[PDB]
């Protein structure tokens, strides 16, 4: 949605041609920039580590659940 | 109109006599203090940030080390501080039921 | 002289073509309650219904305790005259022009147009004339000695309603030869 | 959110500009503020505030306009709020606190579909089609109707008297119905404010005693007089003039040349007044009621003839007393000829003028009128923080009761007349369908906010509650013609569990929710298109 938020595209129009082609059309579609349009991103050379998307998830979390944590701030002076 | 002194024998005090300072004002002194890790109990208590005299960030679930980490005046407060310190030395754990 | 006048409540849907007049002012209540005239004629003033003072520095001095109660006798009767020479042209609406000059509509002379039931319109801009004379078929009128049906009007219903608990005076059914054609727009809106 | 930089081009003057989406934000973050202050005294559940002067002087309340009018509003995308809150108190009298709370949710879901990339033409067009649907819908969902009983109840919980709700109930329902007139050739209304309120600070709050006639907050002006006049047929004189020595008219003035007339001129000062108190006198008055002032002169004839008679009384008063005991004001008597003369024809016939005790106080009380039922309420309490907030519950109360009586027909509340748009709204989204679709949806779920908050102020758990509310509301819409019987609506929550609200007795007036979200729209709206805001630095 930031991708296309960011180049300028349909952002509804793509996520909502997206995740009803990502049930029916498989894991590997995704944004390709070329054609402003919904592509698969094996042929369109779209490629990624494993761990980047790992520790991505794995860190986020990390933040998100230790902010929920937090029920009181104290600051000194 | 205007009052007049009690006694001047020494160079500026204050004193909380009666109890008072023990009996109300101490108890609910420590009730804040109480409400603090009542909350931080157990495996569903929550984490509390601290941001000590140096701006270093603190997170802590432990009574004894978010108390350690906070400045205190109350005199009657501080002594349960120390008594959760007792048992953080003494044991490791029970620092939040010493509260 | 398309006419645009705002009272704030509502929802812009509320805004309505009327079909004669808008007016700003309000009936006047102090004494007695004239509000909504049926089958009205409607009378315009310049003049001042006062127990009014020539242009020239001017006063009563007193001598004898007789001129007292006499002079409220006249005083009475000026106001009632005034009162009575409106109600014989036959109108039971008044519109009166800005009295910054210097006697307005008297608190008097307003129980005797209420007992006598003619409802009362007061302080009203002299910018307002043009458009109310030709909006009302109705010709101003300067001085009483030139107060007559014939420059009375004649419209169907004159009622003042009460929208958001603020009142606005409507003149709806205007009668007569309409050679100057006037609109009134109500709009109202939720904020100002 | 860093504070942003004045541009290199444009030059304007005490006077910065934000565009775009700093300001959009800006207006979302400034409306939750006001609406966030006043979610916490919302439903029953809910609780009220105290707000310090700041010389210590407060005001405890839940009303929200009064609550939104105290609070110093800053913003211009706040005051818009709190001048519709107002704008409620003056076209329902009930339900400001809700009409702000819908509003924000309004905008901020408005807002957080432009902050993906829906244009706000589309949002303010999918506002448009939902609420000309909604209002469809809900008066397909009123009851047109011992009623009047519940929804004077309904506005008593959520505030102070509602713990005492059943007593200020048959209270607030009797007073109003018991002032009814008609105006412009048959508009039968129940006047907006006729009951004449009271509060004196003693006894208990059930003992607030409602009076059969008039409550005036004035006292016999002189203490030689009679502060009680009974049995039947009273007669009150209602004036307007006062009953004072004259200056010389108006351009009148004084020369005196022969010295014998000095105390000629200065006797008849005297007179006229003395002879048109006689005129009054031997009317047959035996009280009266002067809006301006009685001369000490004038009230030695009144205490010798032993007629209880009032100076400097509110206008206000003396009409709704004037249209109640049969009387006519009188602002100043003369006749067709020019004579001064006043008939007996003029005064309002009553049971009892009695100037009662109330808690070091006293106030006299016009008793059993006659010309038309007459109804005031003198609250009792603790102290005058109390007294304040229940009179203006009742007025919240009386409020909801006269729009009962104006409009003949009421919503089954509770949350429920909000939750079933939530689904049918949702439902109705795909009749449309493209991105306008988003728009209308975000509407029925930012509907939530009222079923919601309700049951966060319980502090117990809400989606329980909430989530299964609409699962019920969701079995009217996939319910038969016959099969209605699956049919039902509503929400408690002091035991915490669905109810049928018809049955419960929970009624809202009907216009309390239609001149609710009609509101709340164009308020958002007005908001959604602002863009850019230029804030110009005072003269
Ligand atoms: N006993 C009750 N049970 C369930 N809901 C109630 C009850 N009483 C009131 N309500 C709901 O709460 C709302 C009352 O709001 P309130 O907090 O009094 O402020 P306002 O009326 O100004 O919005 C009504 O819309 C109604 O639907
Ligand atoms: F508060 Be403990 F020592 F887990
Ligand atoms: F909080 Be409200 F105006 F019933
Ligand atoms: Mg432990
Ligand atoms: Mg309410």
């Amino acid at each position: 949605r930031q991708l296309c938020e960011n180049a300028g595209f349909d952002a509804i129009e793509i996520l909502n041609k997206l995740r009803l082609a990502h049930s029916k059309g498989e894991k590997w579609y995704g944004v390709v920039f070329e054609t402003e349009n919904i592509g698969d991103n094996f042929a369109k050379f779209v490629w990624e580590p494993a761990l980047v998307k790992i520790n991505a998830l794995n860190s986020a979390t990390e933040a998100t659940n230790l902010i929920l944590s937090v029920d009181e701030t104290i600051t000194n002076k | 109109p205007q009052n007049p002194n009690a006694g001047l024998f020494k160079q500026g005090y204050n004193s909380y006599s009666n109890a008072d300072g023990q009996i109300i004002k101490s108890i609910a002194a420590i009730r804040e203090l109480h409400q603090m890790c009542l909350t931080s109990m157990g495996p569903c208590g929550r984490n509390k940030i601290i941001v000590n005299h140096l701006g270093k960030i603190i997170i802590t679930n432990d009574a004894a080390t978010m108390l350690r980490e906070l400045d205190i005046v109350h005199p009657a407060v501080k002594v349960l501080v120390m008594a959760t310190e007792q048992q953080k030395i003494d044991m490791g754990d029970g620092t939040n039921l010493v509260m | 002289d398309i006419r645009l006048v705002k009272k704030v409540g509502g929802t812009i849907d509320d805004t309505e073509m009327i079909d004669g007049v808008v007016l700003t002012q309000t009936a006047i209540k102090s004494a007695g309650g004239p509000t909504r005239k049926e089958k009205a004629k409607i009378g315009l003033i310049q003049f001042q219904i006062s127990p009014p003072k020539p242009d020239t520095e001017n006063n009563i001095i007193v001598n004898d305790y007789r001129q007292m109660d006499k002079i409220l006798k006249e005083e009475r009767a000026y106001l009632l005259n005034i009162c009575k020479k409106i109600k014989k042209a036959k109108c039971n609406v008044l519109l009166i022009q800005k009295s910054i000059l210097r006697d307005a509509v008297n608190d008097l002379a307003l129980h005797f147009l209420s007992k006598l039931n003619i409802m009362v319109v007061k302080d009203i801009e002299r910018e307002e004339i043009e458009f109310l004379s030709k909006g009302l078929g109705c010709k101003p009128i300067a001085d009483i000695e030139l107060f007559t049906e014939d420059r009375l009007d004649s419209a169907d219903l004159v009622e003042e309603i009460d929208s958001d608990g603020s009142k606005i005076v409507r003149v709806t059914g205007i009668r007569n030869n309409n050679a100057r054609p006037t609109v009134s727009v109500v709009i109202r809106g939720a904020n100002n | 959110q860093l504070f942003n930089n004045s541009r290199s081009d444009t030059l304007f003057l005490g006077g910065e500009k934000i565009s775009g989406d700093d300001i959009r934000n800006q207006n979302v973050l400034a409306t939750m503020a006001v609406a966030n202050v006043v979610k916490s005294s919302l439903g029953p559940v809910g609780l009220d505030k105290m707000l310090v002067d700041d010389i210590g002087d407060f005001t405890v309340t839940n009303d929200g306009a009064t609550i939104l009018s105290l609070l110093d509003v800053q913003h211009p995308a706040g005051k818009i709020l709190v001048e519709l809150a107002q704008q409620q108190d003056r076209e329902i009298g009930d339900g400001t606190t809700s009409v702000v709370i819908i509003a924000s949710e309004l905008l901020k879901r408005a807002n957080e579909l432009v902050k993906n990339k829906i244009h706000p033409t589309t949002i303010i067009t999918g506002f448009r089609v939902a609420l000309r649907e909604a209002i469809r819908f809900i008066n397909e969902v009123l009851s047109t109707s011992e009623t009047l009983i519940n929804i004077a109840k309904t506005s008593m919980s959520s505030k102070i008297i509602g713990a005492d709700s059943d007593f200020f109930s048959n209270m607030v329902v009797d007073a109003l119905l018991a002032v009814k007139t008609q105006n412009s050739k048959g508009e039968i209304k129940y006047p907006v404010k006729a009951v004449n309120v009271l509060k004196a600070h003693g006894k208990s709050a059930t003992e607030s005693l409602l009076v059969p006639g008039y409550a005036l907050n004035c006292t016999v002006a002189s203490q030689a007089m009679p502060k009680r006049i009974a049995g039947g047929n009273v007669k009150i004189a209602c004036l307007d003039l006062n009953l004072q020595k004259a200056r010389m008219a108006m351009g009148v003035q004084i020369n005196i040349d022969d010295p014998e007339q000095l105390e000629q001129i200065r006797k008849r000062e005297a007179g006229i007044v003395l002879e048109r108190v006689k005129k009054i006198i031997d009317a047959g008055a035996q009280v009266v009621l002067t809006t301006k002032g009685i001369d000490d002169l004038c009230l030695k004839e009144f205490v010798e003839a032993k007629i209880m008679g009032v100076r400097r009384c509110k206008k206000e008063d003396l009409r709704r007393i004037a249209r109640a005991t049969g009387a006519t004001l009188v602002s100043s008597m003369s006749n067709l000829e020019g004579e001064e003369t006043f008939e007996s024809s003029y005064l309002g016939l009553c049971d009892e003028v009695v100037q009662a005790k109330f808690s070091d106080d006293e106030c006299i009380l016009i008793k059993g009128t006659s010309k038309h039922s007459s109804s005031s309420i003198i609250l009792r309490g603790a102290n005058d923080y109390s007294l304040d907030e229940m009179e203006r519950s009742l007025h919240d109360s009386l409020s909801v009761v006269k729009r009962t009586l104006e409009s003949g027909n009421v919503v089954p509340g509770g949350g429920c007349v909000e939750a079933a748009l939530n689904i049918y709204l949702d439902n109705f989204a795909t009749t449309v369908g493209s991105r306008e679709q988003l728009a209308i949806a975000e509407f029925a779920a930012a509907l939530l906010i009222i079923p919601k908050t309700l049951a966060v102020n319980a502090a117990k758990d809400s989606s329980e509650l909430v989530a299964k509310l609409r699962s019920y509301h969701a079995a009217s819409q996939m319910a038969k013609p016959e099969d209605r019987s699956y049919r039902n609506y509503g929400l408690d929550l002091i035991r915490g569990k669905i109810v049928d609200e018809i049955h419960a007795g929970v009624l809202e007036p009907t216009i309390s929710k239609v001149k609710s979200l009609k509101s709340a729209l164009e308020a958002c709206v007005a908001i959604l298109r602002i863009d850019t805001m230029i804030t110009v630095d005072p003269e």
